[PDB]
């Protein structure tokens, strides 16, 4: 079981942690044979307070054996009075590109509140739709389903720094206008797809677009017998188009 | 009225521009490097230079001085930066210096323009006990070409400046300015009027020198020409202003 | 009309006095089938200021 800065005080006795874990507040984890990791454990804690950072404590028993001597202090975290606001901006260095050509789509992200200084980084997966390909996801589940398979990418907020940079390389195939959209979703190791909730309720779309121009060709002629004779050899014009 | 737009959609670039903040450079010094306990009043001068220039306004900066280094807090200082200017000055006048705290002493000065607070940690300084004299200064002059000279003949003056006590070794420089009057001009008034207006500070009339933390002697050098004849006169005068 | 470049004729008089001997031909112009469009690209060298 666990206790993060929620209600009351820590069970200052080890057997108090034992009886807390043996009751309803406890939760079981299974490690299968020949396996290193355990199954995912999930608690839920409500906060009625505000202000600065907090630090909880976990205690975990195997056959009444206590892991970690006093407790396992969880990483520094902070509760906030208002939901942090994410703002975005976008850039293209190859503003106009031809078809089947690489294009650099860059995004910069600014967070209203800073990442906790004493806590860890903030990993967020960004999902990017170029605008020329398929109809793209609509729900947060579809947005988070866009993994690193050339479409999604995980970036990180440094602790104490309120900025992010991310990039993608969409190589459009059809000419015209392609406007992309991007969604940011907290990329924790317990990132679930069924209950994912995005930070941007209006999925940010870059105000500008990407222009795809028709691919030109170059053409070069040459012919085998440079001095052909009439009626003896047939002229063979080999034309090469690149 | 009758012109027609070529493109229906107003264009917006595929990129953005990041307009960052303007940083600040704070440098401060105390005019009496070795103030006495009640012997006189010490006026800290705090210059601040902006990252960029101003656009059709005079920027208002606020200087907080919460700590004297010995206990005390006088009122803040409001300073203004010109329309084209980038630097401004705050002045903090305190006289109640005591030798109760052992030393060496230092201060911290906060500067705010748009509620962004930038602190500056002052270097060390020392204070003498009550009743002791304030270390004065002395100046001597040496002329290279030597009398008698003629009109338009090169003339070099060298003013050697010494302090009766060495500058404190804890670290603080003394910015001094030699202003020299040739004896040819309109005979300026007393030293309060000697502070004329100069275009570029390393010119033929104003020179800026720095007394190092561990030194007590320096010199300032002028090389000027003369324009009119005069038998028995042309007394070169000098003043030093600490800025 | 359509196709290749065309030209016009502009003739002026002052009290029956003719300006230019034959005429004053106008600069070459071309009539288009549809309104042309402009593709624009933008850049900044000091992207951070
Ligand atoms: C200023 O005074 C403090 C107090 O003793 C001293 O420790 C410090 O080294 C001095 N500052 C300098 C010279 O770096
Ligand atoms: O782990 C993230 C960063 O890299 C490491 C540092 O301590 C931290 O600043
Ligand atoms: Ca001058």
């Amino acid at each position: 079981a666990f206790f993060g800065a929620d209600t009351g005080t820590a069970p200052a006795d080890l057997a108090a942690w034992l009886t807390a874990a043996n009751g309803a507040g406890g939760l079981t984890a299974t490690i299968l044979p020949s396996s290193i990791p355990s199954d995912i454990i999930s608690f839920t804690r409500t906060y009625a307070a505000a202000a600065a950072s907090l630090q909880g404590k976990l205690q975990c028993f195997i056959g009444s054996t206590p892991l970690w001597d006093p407790y396992y202090p969880t990483p520094v975290f902070q509760v906030l009075a208002a939901a942090p606001t994410y703002t975005l901006s976008a850039s293209v260095t190859p503003a106009v590109v031809p078809v089947d050509t690489a294009t650099l789509w860059t995004y910069n992200i600014i967070r209203s509140v800073p990442v906790p200084a004493g806590g860890p980084s903030l990993p967020i997966l960004c999902s990017f739709w170029d605008g020329k390909t398929g109809a793209a996801p609509t729900t947060d589940a579809g947005w988070a389903a866009l993994a690193g398979s050339a479409n999604g990418k995980g970036t990180s907020m440094a602790p104490g720094s309120t900025t992010a940079t991310c990039s993608f390389t969409p190589s459009y195939s059809t000419t015209g206008t392609a406007t992309p959209t991007l969604q940011l979703i907290q990329n924790s190791f317990a990132l679930d797809a069924a209950t994912t909730v995005g930070f941007l309720s209006p999925v940010y779309t870059a105000p500008a677009f990407a222009t795809v121009t028709a691919a030109s060709y170059t053409i070069s002629s040459y012919l085998n017998p440079v001095t052909p004779v009439a009626g003896g050899a047939a002229a063979v014009w080999r034309i090469v188009i690149t | 009225a009758t012109t027609v737009g070529f493109l229906s959609p107003v264009y917006t670039a595929p990129a953005f521009a990041t307009v960052t903040a303007a940083s600040y450079t704070i440098s401060s010094y105390l005019n009496p490097v070795t103030p006495v306990a009640g012997g006189a009043a010490a006026v800290w001068r705090i210059v601040i230079t902006r990252n960029a220039a101003v656009t059709a306004s005079a920027k208002t900066l606020t200087c907080q001085m919460p700590d004297n280094g010995q206990g005390g807090s006088p009122a803040d200082v409001t300073a203004d930066i010109a329309v084209g200017g980038t630097t401004t000055v705050c002045v903090f006048s305190i006289a109640g210096y005591t030798t109760a705290t052992p030393g060496p002493y230092f201060a911290t000065v906060n500067v705010v323009d748009g509620a962004v607070t930038t602190s500056h940690i002052t270097k060390n300084f020392t204070v003498l006990a009550s009743g002791t004299t304030a270390p004065t200064y002395a100046v001597t002059s040496v002329v290279s070409p030597a009398t008698p000279v003629k009109v338009s003949t090169p003339v070099t003056y060298t003013f050697t400046i010494t302090r009766t006590t060495a500058v404190p070794a804890g670290g603080i420089p003394q910015p001094i300015i030699c202003e020299f009057f040739n004896g040819e001009g309109t005979a300026p008034a007393s030293a309060a009027a000697y502070w004329r207006v100069s275009t570029t500070i390393p010119d033929a009339d104003t020179v800026v020198a720095v007394m190092a933390p561990g030194e007590t002697t320096t010199t300032c050098t002028f090389t000027t020409y003369y324009t009119t004849v005069s038998a028995g006169g042309f007394t070169a005068k000098l003043m030093v202003f600490g800025e």
